[PDB]
């Protein structure tokens, strides 16, 4: 009975973009594992096409922190405003199980078609 | 008494070295099997015969005179 | 200095492994064995083969370094020997 | 029932026999990995919720074919109907059925999983990890079974040891083209599920022996295209097995079979780097971590134990031939010279030195000291060797002759024998008797322990559980405190010991360090922090008295390494031997009630305390490669400050290139070292006490997961064991805070005094009783699957 992943991990937004200081207010749909020794982000979700850049200002403030992303995985929620066709991102060095717990927590609080 | 018998072996396997036996490979491993077997033995009875028996080696030369070395 | 040079011109490099440097240009084979049976499956005859080459038997000795003859080495005689022998051969060309 | 049996062949037309009463199930007893928000751990319970049907061979003959059928609710039947008819065309995918039956007056869906076999990798895997002598049972029945053995072996007395029955390894090695063909099969189940979009963690519990997996009952789906199989528990609990069972030897042979002949490779072929990926990628296609061939590149130590397990398995695939030093040839003075310029790790891959001198000109001391010290030339002048008196690979002889060794029986002092002869002692039926002597030797003495040496095995430790391993040992150096020293700040013990094979012949240690100035010395010290320097230890027979006729023998190591060990490792250790109160007691004496302060810190703040010892068999030549430079890894781990990474690399291929698999010169020839430790560089009984402390924390940590965890009473320890597995298996980097916590957990209830490879521990039985910390039963397992050795009664 090795479950995948008890507990849910909730989401903040956050700001992405193509490249370099292309990050620009706030674009994303950053779901992230809190841990006390800091915020520790695993996913990305967006509406733009490509977004290759993230970006997130550290606890002090005086600095911000880049990330990484993925090719765009595609894929179609429904909601309220019908069909959502959106593209989720994963930082670069996420292994597989953080993919297995967001994507399980996606699509069991998430409806997908 | 045994104490005695393991010290006596002792002595005549380094009397037999220093007779430069060793240079005899067979005779030379077979007189460290005796020793080692009378060392680790428990029974008075067999360290008799492997001390006699390793003995035979000594006493199968010539390069020790026995007569005048039994002065009694 | 005329063998190790065909090797070593045949790296990609120049860098070859040190344990076939004795094994495809030395020029002498010793070898040591324990009792007459394994002398039967290696060293049997006036010559044999290891390593992909062909090797020649002129000297054997036992562990008191003294002269055995080729005929002595039977199985009614081995008991007679001393049995780390050493046998040496040559690279036959 | 009987119309029950009909529907459980159903179209299959088997001969089911109903090994199960009625429609009633069967509780067997089977291994599991469980991880829910409650507990977690590998441990074996009771499982109820299916009925076994063993199927029938035309004359009547049962074979292991079973029929298992799953009863639950509707949900789980749904949820698996659904997904099965998903990945259904994959081979690994064993054939489901899914009906519905009137069990009673209700309707109940079953759903049945046909041709299975008895046991599942589960069953193995507990097996082999946790042994017992007298409780085999599954062991014996799996081993039988697949024809690899016969039941009247298991009547062999100590069948079960690798040390005195020799023939066990190839007992094991009959099962080993299963679990082969087990992963080749799984690799094309993780491929399937990506491709149709699954997500879950698969489990060595639900995957037979055959290879097919037969179980989605926590599974979920996504779009096809995109599926995350998480193998993570999977290979990490099945690592070991693979090397005790020498699962790769098909790869030896043509086409990847074993009725075929080997492959011949190329003699010349040094960089074997894409055969390497070549099975990384066909047998652990789906593993996250980064493979990199060569340890060079690692980012840091965590990384080199990562590549280097994965090194050791591949290395048994290519000849034994290509490990070793690396020769060039250079011209000096016009003169071509035969010099070792790179070295092939077993477990470190490639190695180039970065400062290779071509067409040099001229030899200073240094020069000459180093050129003079490494196997490579004379290895390229001697004479090929081929001793059958051993099994480990030689190199050649340097000598014409084979020089023989001996020991001397040992003087007798008669005067004090007699003397206590007329004391009354030395009679019959006294307490007191002569057990210890000067034993002696034949002509073959030396050549009678090396194949001693041949006791060790390339061996694969469970990588995860090594990692945080090596993060909890390394807080029981925290008080410690080291770091490079000049030439100037060397103490040196006794200047008037022999330096080595190719220095003894012209002086001893007084000369080299005398004649070379603190300049030469320091340019040697940072010529080895970039570079390898093979060496030679030389071989002595021991002459000392002993209980037991063994010809003890020591290592006397070369004069280079001596420098090149002691301006690092001195500063690391006389910091440890200067300190008292802490686990290691190394350098502290028992006068003066030392003795006394000792105990009464190993009995600091015991609950219910009890004391235990043990004693390995062979710590010296048994010890696997991976633990030695594990032991090496904590050790430099003081170096934060003083080097950079790539000065720390080449100081760790420097010491496992001259202490790890060097040469050794017995008797006048040349021999490599598969492994072990040589008693004689700097850094033996250190490196024993890290080993010693390894394999304490690693048997606590096996004892403390396969524990049942529901069982288990206070809150406290339950939190501890979710957390933990979790830390183990679920968790890419460190914490601090739970290693730390694990720490005080074991220094509270587990303590331990350690001096080199001997223990006293003071341990709480109550815990010991409940399995909530390590007993004899625990640690004989880990030196069983960890150490090639099975440990007896005698040594504990
Ligand atoms: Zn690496
Ligand atoms: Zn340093």
């Amino acid at each position: 009975n090795n479950e995948l992943s008890p507990v849910a991990l909730r989401q903040m937004s956050c700001a992405a973009g193509t490249t370099q200081t292309a990050c620009t207010d706030d674009n994303a749909l950053a779901y992230y594992n809190t841990t006390k020794g800091g915020r520790f982000v695993l996913a990305l979700l967006s509406d733009l096409q490509d977004l290759k850049w993230a970006r997130f200002p550290k606890s002090d403030g005086t600095g911000t922190i880049y990330t990484e992303l993925e090719p765009p995985c595609r894929f179609v929620t429904d909601t309220p405003k019908g069909p959502k066709v959106k593209y989720l991102y994963f930082i670069k060095g996420l292994n597989n199980l953080n993919r297995g717990m967001v994507l399980g927590s996606l699509a069991a609080t998430v409806r997908l078609q | 008494k045994m104490s005695d018998v393991k010290c006596t072996s002792v002595v005549l396997l380094s009397v037999l070295q220093q007779l430069r036996v060793e240079s005899s490979s067979k005779l030379w491993a077979q007189c460290v099997q005796l020793h080692n077997d009378i060392l680790l033995a428990k029974d008075t009875t067999e360290a008799f015969e492997k001390m006699v028996s390793l003995l035979s080696v000594l006493l199968s030369m010539q390069g020790a005179v026995d007569i005048n070395k039994l002065c009694e | 200095n005329d063998a190790l040079n065909n090797i070593i011109n045949n790296a990609r490099d120049g860098c070859v492994p040190l344990n076939i440097i004795p094994l495809t240009t030395a020029a002498k084979l010793m070898v040591v064995i324990p009792d007459y049976n394994t002398y039967k499956n290696t060293c049997d005859g006036t010559t044999f083969t290891y390593a992909s080459a062909l090797w020649e038997i002129q000297q054997v000795v036992d562990a008191d370094s003294k002269i055995v003859q080729l005929s002595e080495i039977s199985m009614d005689n081995s008991p007679n020997l001393a049995w780390p022998l050493i046998v040496t051969a040559l690279r036959a060309n | 029932a009987q119309s029950f049996l009909n529907r459980v062949c159903g179209v299959s037309a088997a001969r089911l026999t109903p090994c199960g009463t009625g429609t009633s199930t069967d509780v067997v007893y089977r291994a599991f990995d469980i991880y829910n928000d409650k507990v977690a751990g590998f441990a074996k319970f009771l499982k109820t919720n299916c009925c076994r049907f063993q199927e029938k061979d035309e004359d009547d003959n049962l074979i292991d074919s079973y029929f298992v059928v799953k009863r639950h609710t509707f949900s789980n039947y749904q949820h698996e109907e659904t997904i099965y008819n998903l990945l259904k065309d994959c081979p690994a995918v064993a054939k489901h059925d899914f009906f519905k039956f009137r069990i009673d007056g209700d309707m109940v869906p079953h759903i049945s999983r046909q041709r299975l076999t008895k046991y599942t990798m589960a069953d193995l895997v507990y097996a082999l990890r946790h042994f017992d002598e007298g409780n085999c049972d599954t062991l014996k029945e799996i081993l039988v079974t697949y024809n690899c053995c016969d039941d009247d072996y298991f009547n062999k007395k100590d069948w079960y040891d690798f040390v005195e029955n020799p023939d066990i390894l190839r007992v094991y090695a009959n099962l080993g083209e299963r679990v082969r063909q087990a992963l080749l099969k799984t690799v094309q189940f993780c491929d399937a599920m990506r491709n149709a979009g699954i997500v879950g963690v698969l489990t060595l519990d639900n995957q037979d022996l055959n290879g097919n997996w037969y179980d989605f009952g926590d599974f979920i789906q996504t779009t096809p295209g995109s599926g995350v199989p998480v193998v993570d528990s999977y290979y990490s609990l099945l690592m070991p097995i693979l090397t005790l069972t020498r699962a790769l030897t098909a790869e030896s042979h043509v086409d990847t079979d074993l009725t075929k002949p080997y492959i011949k490779w190329d003699l010349l072929k040094y960089d074997f780097t894409e055969e390497r990926l070549k099975l990384f990628d066909r047998y652990f296609k789906y593993w996250d971590q980064t493979y990199h061939p060569n340890c060079v590149n690692c980012l840091d130590d965590r990384c080199i134990l990562h590549c280097a397990n994965f090194n050791v398995l591949f290395s048994t695939v290519f000849p034994p031939t290509s490990f070793g030093p690396l020769v060039r040839k250079i011209f000096v003075d016009g003169v071509p010279f035969v010099v070792s310029t790179g070295y092939h790790f077993r477990e470190l891959g490639v190695v180039h030195n970065q400062d290779v001198n071509l067409h040099s000109s001229r030899l200073s001391f240094k020069e000459l000291l180093v050129y003079a010290a490494d196997p490579a030339m004379h290895a390229a002048s001697g004479n090929l060797l081929l001793d059958k008196r051993t099994t480990c690979f030689s190199v050649a002889a340097l000598t014409n002759n084979v020089a023989f060794q001996t020991v001397k029986p040992g003087n007798f002092n008669k005067d004090f024998y007699d003397f206590a002869v007329s004391k009354g002692f030395f009679k019959e039926g006294s307490s007191v008797e002569l057990k210890h002597f000067f034993f002696a030797q034949d002509g073959n003495a030396a050549i009678s322990d090396y194949d001693y040496y041949r006791y060790n095995l390339p061996t694969m430790c469970d990588i995860r559980q090594l990692l945080f391993v090596v993060e909890v040992v390394d807080k029981y150096f925290d008080c410690y405190d080291g770091g490079c020293i000049n030439a100037n700040q060397v103490i040196v013990n006794n200047l008037d010991k022999s330096a080595g094979f190719p220095f003894n012949k012209w002086g001893k240690a007084r000369l080299y360090y005398d004649s070379m100035s603190y300049e030469d010395q320091d340019a040697l010290f940072a010529y080895t922090k970039r570079n390898v320097i093979p060496t030679i230890t030389q071989m002595n027979l021991k002459y000392a008295i002993s209980a037991k006729n063994r010809a003890r023998t020591v290592a006397g190591v070369s004069i280079c390494s001596t420098m090149t060990n002691r301006q690092f490792h001195q500063k690391l250790l006389k910091s440890i031997a200067a300190t008292r109160g802490a686990t290691v007691v190394i350098g502290t004496s028992k006068f003066y009630g030392g003795w006394h302060n000792m105990l009464k810190t190993v009995y600091s703040d015991v609950e219910n305390p009890h004391l235990m010892g043990w004693d390995y068999p062979k710590c010296d030549r048994a010890m696997p490669n991976m633990l030695r430079i594990m032991a090496s890894l904590v050790l430099a781990r003081k170096h934060t400050t003083c080097c950079s990474l790539s000065h720390r690399f080449y100081r760790l291929a420097n010491e496992c290139a001259q202490v790890l698999s060097e040469m050794v010169m017995c008797g006048g020839s040349l021999y490599v070292k598969p492994g072990g430790t040589s008693s004689g560089d700097a850094t033996t009984a250190y490196a024993n006490s890290v080993f010693n402390i390894c394999q304490a924390v690693t048997a606590n940590v096996n004892a403390l997961l396969s524990t049942d965890g529901n069982k288990i009473a206070d809150k406290y320890v339950r939190n501890l064991q979710h957390r933990l597995y979790e830390c183990l298996y679920r968790n890419r980097d460190v914490d601090t805070d739970f290693v730390n916590e694990f720490y005080a957990y074991l220094r509270k209830h587990f303590s331990m005094m350690i001096l080199s490879d001997d223990a006293v521990v003071c341990f709480n039985s109550t815990y010991a009783s409940q399995g909530l910390v390590a007993s004899i039963k625990n640690f004989k397992s880990v030196l069983y699957y960890q150490n090639n050795v099975f440990m007896s009664e005698a040594k504990c």
